[PDB]
This record gives structure tokens, C-alpha cells and sequence, in this order.
């Protein structure tokens, strides 16, 4: 269909795991091979030329080969983290000027599994800034094993989980929210949740 | 010493059309030929492989069939970004190759003429205009000599690729390049802007290698008004040549035309008018 | 546009009944589209032969056109350019005696 | 080598006039528009060797390009169509073979803006179970009953942006998924330490950019209309 190939489309892998991508082009002629990482509604952050017949390149925890008579290039993640979790991009320059022809590869997108080491699984009621009678259901502090369901109800409102990152702490949680106009204690039912998940009060 | 050139004629129409056509020669012998509509350089010798293996020529074909296309698309993004300073049609020839000299000693070069006019040659490690170009061309210098890459291989084929390949053709082509064809020699006549004068003509043909003398002579007497024209080619990769004598009527007795030509072995051709 | 120059000549020296070669030597002439025919009684004869277009160190393009022919006391032979750089086609005729 | 663009995120209506904008200082003579669609590779769609000149790409067709400088290279919709809601992405470079991309432009053509709303935004402070359970403190921001879905959700204590502590849910949900021109929600949640929330002298805000229609856009219904703009949230710190 095109001229530039990666492989795989998509992969999820677990926090410090090791991942290989794969590109492959038809184009000619291959001056040079350049892999972007893309975030989530973000630009391209480049991560390496290779421009040799056979190359190899390294950048902290990103390795990449070329062979061009192959026409084939990978890139190692070593040791991966939450925050490669993003698409990976594969162009291939066909001159080594402004004369140049960039043939971009459709992407392959990597999701990173994050670890949490000491779980906490717990749901807490919040109250709105304003209007006190307004609230919310958030569930919180469970392993990346959890997995939530959407709602039953209709009128029940239940986002997926989401993985924020304390930097400054190297602390991570899991969370999911739930809101209608209802308790907490019934909020997440339909969900699979740890049996020994606190409900205060 | 023998000048080893290929010789690329590339002709741009408009913003579409385009075809590039080259000839190569060794000294005045034709070794190849790549016409546009052949995806592969065609041999116009059995020796024209020279005494490359068939990997190594498939390999420098490959490098060329690369080029071909690649310089294509480069002249027209080129037109583009000078525009509208130049506009099409556009003639570009290049004149590439290798003079060979005694005992290991050669001298490469790659000149690119644009509308007729030699205004770019390769120099060392990078692309260069010469005296008399336009200024303008110091973008387009400016953006080949960005690329690495091409400047890499062009240092390659002209120093190293070149020299070697023609040393092989040298060796395998030695029967032809060294042939003997003898000319063969006959006389006319024609008025020429005259009151009463006559222009006598030697033709001479068949002869090879170029180098010949023809003399019209009245006994020993080389007659120094002898006018002998260009070298002209035929078919066979022979050579053509005559000789005019301007003379007045009734003064052509006596008159001779003397070939002397290496194929000969001394027994030059005497014609008696 | 530099005018094309134009040379015919035999092969061999011409005997009326006796096959030869007739050349048409095209010079100094850009740029290189051009048209060339050889002609016999004025018209254009077929098969002719062309060489592969080259050029001199002067960058003019040149061309060697020939096609087999036998003279006769009778026949005229002439080689007739079409170049963007003449209003009108140029014929020059073959002059055996030339 | 730095390129801007602008806008970066736009909603246009079927048949509207739309111009993308790119600003480069660095004297590059080259620039370079492209359109990034999921399961594509970028794709080129026009460029320019300099001011005045503009070249086709390969998918030129629907748009006309200006350079009317070396620095600014614009990318234009006469009749913008559905088709072309994408990401734009502009690019800049000299002679040699580097293009150095822009942070892109989200472009999202409706056929019509009559569902066009703005968000509601609340913000839902920390439970005082979780601050004693784990001394910590999660806020969460809720947006809510907006259309469409262009829109960026930033945390901010005092006055300056934060990232640490924040995950934003990766798509807006459905609040009618049965209806054709559905609202969105969208939640985020900041997480600081107890002491962090519990000082006073912090003031927190969730802030959400909404992307609208422009001053130039005609509106015909009896409520406010819908423009681009911005809605927050905020509280205050407490023991
Ligand atoms: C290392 C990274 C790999 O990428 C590299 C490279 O970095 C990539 O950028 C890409 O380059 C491809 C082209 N470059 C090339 O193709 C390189 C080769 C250039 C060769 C030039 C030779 C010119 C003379 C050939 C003409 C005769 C052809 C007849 C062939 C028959 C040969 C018979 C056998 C003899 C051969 C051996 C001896 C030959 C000695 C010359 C590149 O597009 C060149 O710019 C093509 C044009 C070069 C010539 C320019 C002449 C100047 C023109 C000036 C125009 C001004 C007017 C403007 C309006 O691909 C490569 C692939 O290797
Ligand atoms: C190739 O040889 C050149 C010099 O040779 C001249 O240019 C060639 C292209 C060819 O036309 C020859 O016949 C010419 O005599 C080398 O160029 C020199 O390179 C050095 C450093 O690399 C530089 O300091 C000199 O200035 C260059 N010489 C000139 C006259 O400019 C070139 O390096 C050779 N390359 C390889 C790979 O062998
Ligand atoms: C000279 O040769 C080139 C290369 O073969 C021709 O360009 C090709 O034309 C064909 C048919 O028109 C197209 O299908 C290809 O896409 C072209 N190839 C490339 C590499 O672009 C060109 O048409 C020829 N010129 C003439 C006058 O015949
Ligand atoms: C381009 O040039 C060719 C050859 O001269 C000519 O026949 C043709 O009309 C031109 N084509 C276009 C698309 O302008
Ligand atoms: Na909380």
C-alpha cells in the first residue's frame, strides 16, 4: 500500500519491560531513517537519525539498527516507563538535502502498564467547591489487575482509569470517577473491585 | 592517451516532460549507449563490460539507474525553487570521465553544461561554479553541496571507479582500439566562385585511426593552397576526409593527390588527376 | 540556436549501378530535437539509419544519419533539417562531385 | 530551529473560509505543510522554496497555499469541507535535509454549529477520609455538557501551570450516547500531599479552553453564543 511499514500496529507491554519496533520501506533512495516519539495530542519529539548502510544509534534507553540493504530498521526501548507510552513514527528521507521527500511510516502505538507496588483500593466521596450538594464517586489506589466497567445505569457516569504520576514523591496511582443525580458505596458495582476495598465513614 | 567520456543530454519540456539520453566513447570508439526508453545501459562493444565482474557492473548500474531518476526529479525541484528566474525548456549536459595517462597517471572530470553554456563542474569534494556563471546558481550549488552523500560517491567514481574501469576497458578493447583500416582514395572536380577557376577534390574514406596527411602535389611540389576539410564519421567507425585544391582550367594535368595513413606501411595512395 | 550544419558524402567512391552508402552529417546545431531525412528524387526514403545523438566539446550536438543507395546518372539524393533555429527546412544535395 | 503555529485548535463550519497559520525566525527558505490522519503517515500537501513561491504536494486538492514572507507560510480552506478535520503540521528548514515541525493544529470541520456549547466546569475538593487514609489529597474537575469535544484541561495553583500529580481522562464521554450531536464530560484529577492542600496560601484552578465558534461566525439562536473561550474552577487551601 505505502512505502513505509512498521510493525506491530499496537502492543502493550508492562513497566520495565524491553519492547522492539520494526520498520520497513520500499523507498529509493534511503538517504537516512529518523524515528519520532508522538504523545497523545503532542508533536514530534525526534529520537534518532540513522544514515549509515548499516547503523546503529543509541539515546539513553532508545537503541536503533539500519540496514539499508535490508531496508529494514528496529528501535530497542530498554527498561520501559509509563511515559513511552505514546505512537512511535518511522520516516525515511529519500535525499540529503532540501530536495529531499519525506515518506512517513503510519505509526505504531505502545502502552505501558504502570507498577504499583503498594495498593490501597479505596472510594471517596468528594463534595463540589460551590454547591456542597453537588458530588463525586472516586475510586482509587487499585493495582493495574482492576479493570473498570462502564455503568448500568444510564444516568451514571463512570470515566476509565487513568494513572497519575507524584514526581517529586515517585509515587503512582490508579483512578477512576463516577458521578449522576446515587452513592458511593454503589457507584462502582458494576465493576470487579478488590474485596478488601475501603468505604468510610 | 585515451579520454574516456559519458556524455549525458537531458532535455525538460515543461514541468512534466523530461528524458535524459547518454553516449559513451573511448577515445572516438562508442562503448555505451542508455536511451531514455531502456531501463538498462546497453553495450555497443563485446568489451564493454571491461574486466568488471557481473556483480560489480550490476552494482555500478544500479548506482546510475538511481541516478537517472533521482537527478530528474532534482533539476525540476531546482527549476522550482529559482522560479520564476528560470523557466522551461531547459538542455542540461553533462561531460564526465577520465583522461588516461602513462604508468598509473589519469585525470577525472565531471563538467554540467545548463542551456549550452558550461557553468558547473565536481572539484575535489564539492560542486563548484565556474568563470562566467550566473549568480543564481549559488542556491542550487549551495543545496547539492548540502548532500554528503552524492558528494561521497561522486569523489568515489571519478577518483577511484573511473580510472580503474577504464585501465579494464583499455585491456579488453586493445584489438579494436588498435585496428588498422586503410583508406581508399578517388578524385573529382566542381566550378568554385570562379572567372575560370576549377576546385579539385581529393575524397579520401575508410581510413582508421584519424590520423592521416593528404597532399595535392604537381611532381614533389606539395601545392600549399590544399584545403583539407573536417573529419568527418561514417557508419563502420571509419573516418572521412577531403582535400580541395582551387586551380585554374586547363592546369589540372600534372596534378596528384597523395595519401599517407599508418595502414598503408609506407605504400602511400598517388592519384594522377 | 545555433544553425545546423549539413554534409553528405558516400561511403565508398560512387559507380553508377553500384550499391554504396550515403551519410548525412548534421553539426553544430542545439537544441537537440531536430528532424532529418534522406531524400531520393525528393522523396523521403525509408529505413534510413540514425546514430545515438551525441555532442562535441563545444556542447553543439551532432548526428550521423546513412541509408544504402545506388547512384545513378539520373537520381538526385539530398538530405533534408527541420530545426527550430531555420524559418524553412534546409536540403543539401549530394554533389558526387563534391 | 523553533516554528509556531496558529491557531492550535480550531472548529469550522462546511463551506466556512479556514487559515492555518505558520511563523518561523529562523530564515529558513523552506517550509512544508502536512495533514496527519489516524492510519496514515504524514502526507504532504503543499510547500514553498520561499516568499512567493508555492509548490503542490502530493494532496493538494482543497487547498491553497501563501507564502507571503520568509517567515509566514499559511495553509488555506476557501470551502472547508468534513473531510478535512485533521492535524496540521508545518515544517521549516534550510538546504539541508532537517524539517523542523511545528506542535500542530486540530481542525475539526462540523456540518453545522448548532449544538455548539460551552462547558460547565466544577471542581470536587479532597475527601477528608483519603487525606487520613493516606495523607494525600486528590481534587477532581469536572466539564461538563459541551460540544464538540475540542477542548484542553490544565491545572493551575497559583498562577502557574502543574503537571506532576495530573491525569487528565484520555477522551471526553458521551452524556447521551443514544443522541446523534451528543454533550460531553471530561474529568482530571490533581493529587498533592495533605500539607500541600491543607496550607491555605495555595490556591487551586482547573481551567478548560474551549474551542468555539469566532467573533465572525454567525449565530441565530435566542441563547449566548457559543464562542471560543475559557471557563475554571477554583478553591483555596484549608487545614
Ligand atoms: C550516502 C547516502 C545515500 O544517499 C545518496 C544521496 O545522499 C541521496 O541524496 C540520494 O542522491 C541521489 C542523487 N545522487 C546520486 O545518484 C549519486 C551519484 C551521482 C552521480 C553523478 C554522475 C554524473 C555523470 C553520469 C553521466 C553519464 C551516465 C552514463 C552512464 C554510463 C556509464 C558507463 C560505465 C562507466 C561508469 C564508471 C565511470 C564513470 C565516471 C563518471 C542526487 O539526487 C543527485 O543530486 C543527483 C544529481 C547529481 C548531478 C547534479 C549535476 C549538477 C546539476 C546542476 C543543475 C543546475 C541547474 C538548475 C536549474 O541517493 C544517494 C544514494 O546513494
Ligand atoms: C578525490 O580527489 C580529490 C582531488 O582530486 C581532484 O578532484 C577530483 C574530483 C578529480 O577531478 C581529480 O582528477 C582532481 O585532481 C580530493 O580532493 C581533495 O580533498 C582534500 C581533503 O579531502 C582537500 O583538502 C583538497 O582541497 C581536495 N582537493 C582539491 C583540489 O579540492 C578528494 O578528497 C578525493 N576523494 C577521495 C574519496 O578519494
Ligand atoms: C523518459 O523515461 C522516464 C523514466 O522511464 C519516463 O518517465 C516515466 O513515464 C512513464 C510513462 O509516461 C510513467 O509511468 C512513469 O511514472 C515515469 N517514470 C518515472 C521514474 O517518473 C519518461 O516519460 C520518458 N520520457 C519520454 C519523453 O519518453
Ligand atoms: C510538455 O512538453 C511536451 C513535449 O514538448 C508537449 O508535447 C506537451 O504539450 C507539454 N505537456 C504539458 C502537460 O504541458
Ligand atoms: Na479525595
Amino acid at each position: 500500500k505505502t512505502q513505509v511499514e512498521q510493525s506491530p500496529q499496537s502492543l502493550v507491554v508492562r513497566q520495565g519491560e524491553n519492547c522492539v519496533l520494526q520498520c520497513n520501506y520500499s523507498v529509493t533512495p534511503d538517504n537516512h531513517l529518523r524515528w519520532f516519539k508522538q504523545d497523545t495530542g503532542k508533536g514530534l519529539v525526534s529520537l534518532t537519525v540513522l544514515v549509515d548502510q548499516k547503523d546503529k544509534t543509541s539515546n539513553g534507553r532508545y537503541s536503533a539498527t539500519l540496514d539499508k540493504d535490508a531496508k529494514h530498521s528496529t528501535l530497542h526501548i530498554t527498561a520501559t516507563l509509563l511515559d513511552d507510552t505514546a505512537t512511535y513514527i518511522c520516516v525515511v528521507g529519500d535525499r540529503g538535502s532540501a530536495l529531499g521527500r519525506l515518506h512517513f511510516g503510519a505509526g505504531t502505538q505502545l502502552i505501558v502498564i504502570p507498577d504499583i507496588q503498594n495498593p490501597d483500593p479505596a472510594v471517596y466521596q468528594l463534595r463540589d467547591s460551590k454547591s456542597s450538594d453537588k458530588s463525586v464517586c472516586l475510586f482509587t489506589d487499585f493495582d493495574s489487575q482492576t479493570n473498570v466497567s462502564q455503568s448500568k445505569d444510564s444516568d451514571v457516569y463512570i470515566t476509565d482509569k487513568c494513572v497519575l504520576d507524584m514526581r517529586s514523591m515517585d509515587f503512582k496511582s490508579n483512578s477512576a470517577v463516577a458521578w449522576s443525580n446515587f452513592a458511593c458505596a454503589n457507584a462502582f458495582n458494576n465493576s470487579i473491585i478488590p474485596e478488601d476495598t475501603f468505604f468510610p465513614s | 592517451n585515451y579520454t574516456f567520456r559519458c556524455l549525458q543530454m537531458s532535455s525538460f519540456a515543461n514541468r512534466s516532460w523530461s528524458r535524459t539520453d547518454s553516449v559513451v566513447w573511448l577515445g572516438d570508439l562508442q562503448t555505451h549507449r542508455w536511451s531514455n526508453d531502456s531501463a538498462t545501459i546497453s553495450f555497443t562493444k563485446p568489451w564493454s563490460q571491461g574486466k568488471l565482474s557481473n556483480q560489480q557492473w550490476e552494482k555500478l548500474q544500479h548506482m546510475f539507474q538511481v541516478y537517472r531518476v533521482s537527478f530528474t526529479r532534482d533539476i525540476q525541484e531546482l527549476v522550482k525553487m529559482m522560479s520564476p528566474k528560470e523557466d522551461y525548456p531547459i538542455e542540461i549536459q553533462l561531460s564526465a570521465g577520465c583522461e588516461m595517462y602513462p604508468g598509473n597517471a589519469s585525470e577525472s572530470f565531471l563538467h554540467v553544461a545548463f542551456q549550452g553554456k558550461y557553468v558547473v563542474r565536481f572539484w575535489g569534494t564539492s560542486w563548484q561554479t565556474v568563470p562566467g556563471a550566473p549568480s543564481w546558481l549559488d542556491l542550487p550549488i549551495k543545496v547539492l553541496n548540502a548532500d554528503q552523500g552524492t558528494s561521497a560517491t561522486v569523489q568515489m567514481l571519478l577518483n577511484d571507479t573511473c580510472p580503474l574501469f577504464v585501465r579494464g576497458l583499455l585491456e579488453a578493447g586493445k584489438s579494436d582500439l588498435e585496428k588498422q583500416e586503410k583508406p581508399v582514395a578517388w578524385l573529382s572536380s566542381v566550378p568554385s566562385s570562379a572567372h575560370g577557376h576549377r576546385q579539385l577534390v581529393c575524397h579520401v574514406s575508410g581510413f582508421y585511426p584519424k590520423p592521416v596527411w593528404v597532399m595535392w602535389m604537381r611532381g614533389d611540389q606539395e601545392q600549399q593552397g590544399t584545403h583539407r576539410g573536417d573529419f568527418l564519421p561514417n557508419a563502420d567507425e571509419t573516418w572521412y576526409l577531403q582535400a580541395t585544391l582551387d586551380v585554374e582550367a586547363g592546369e589540372e594535368a600534372g596534378l596528384a593527390c597523395r595519401v599517407k595513413h599508418s595502414s598503408l606501411g609506407g605504400q602511400d595512395i598517388i592519384l594522377y588527376w | 540556436q545555433k544553425t545546423p550544419q549539413i554534409q553528405v558524402y558516400s561511403r565508398h567512391p560512387p559507380e553508377n549501378g553500384k550499391p554504396n552508402i550515403l551519410n548525412c552529417y548534421v553539426t553544430q546545431f542545439h537544441p537537440p530535437h531536430i528532424e532529418i531525412q534522406m531524400l531520393k528524387n525528393g522523396k523521403k526514403i525509408p529505413k534510413v539509419e540514425m546514430s545515438d545523438m551525441s555532442f562535441s566539446k563545444d556542447w553543439s550536438f551532432y548526428i550521423l544519419a546513412h541509408t544504402e543507395f545506388t547512384p545513378t546518372e539520373t537520381d538526385t539524393y539530398a538530405c533534408r533539417v527541420k530545426h527550430a533555429s531555420m524559418a524553412e527546412p534546409k536540403t543539401v544535395y549530394w554533389d558526387r562531385d563534391m | 530551529a523553533a516554528v509556531t503555529q496558529s491557531p492550535r485548535n480550531k472548529v469550522a463550519v462546511t463551506g466556512g473560509k479556514v487559515t492555518l497559520s505558520c511563523n518561523q525566525t529562523n530564515n529558513h527558505n523552506n517550509m512544508y505543510w502536512y495533514r496527519q490522519d489516524t492510519g496514515h503517515g504524514l502526507r504532504l500537501i503543499h510547500y514553498s522554496y520561499g516568499a512567493g513561491s508555492t509548490e503542490k504536494g502530493d494532496i493538494p486538492d482543497g487547498y491553497k497555499a501563501s507564502r507571503p514572507s520568509q517567515e509566514n507560510f499559511s495553509l488555506i480552506l476557501e470551502l472547508a469541507t468534513p473531510s478535512q478535520t485533521s492535524v496540521y503540521f508545518c515544517a521549516s528548514g534550510d538546504e539541508g535535509y532537517t524539517q523542523y515541525f511545528g506542535p500542530g493544529t486540530r481542525l475539526l470541520v462540523l456540518e453545522d454549529l448548532r449544538n455548539v456549547t460551552p462547558p460547565k466546569v466544577s471542581l470536587f475538593e479532597p475527601s477528608k477520609a483519603e487525606i487520613s487514609h493516606t495523607q494525600k489529597a486528590t481534587l477532581v474537575c469536572l466539564a461538563t455538557g459541551f460540544y464538540p469535544d475540542h477542548v484542553e484541561l490544565s491545572w493551575w495553583v497559583n498562577g502557574k501551570e502543574v503537571h506532576s500529580g495530573v491525569c487528565t481522562d484520555p477522551q471526553p464521554l458521551k452524556e447521551q450516547p443514544a443522541l446523534n450531536d451528543s454533550r460531553y464530560s471530561l474529568s482530571s484529577r490533581l493529587r498533592v500531599s495533605a500539607t500541600f492542600w491543607q496550607n491555605p496560601r495555595n490556591h487551586f484552578r482547573c481551567q478548560v479552553q474551549f474551542y468555539g465558534l469566532s467573533e465572525n461566525d454567525e449565530w441565530t439562536q435566542d441563547r449566548a453564543k457559543p464562542v471560543t473561550q475559557i471557563v475554571s474552577a477554583e478553591a483555596w487551601g484549608r487545614a
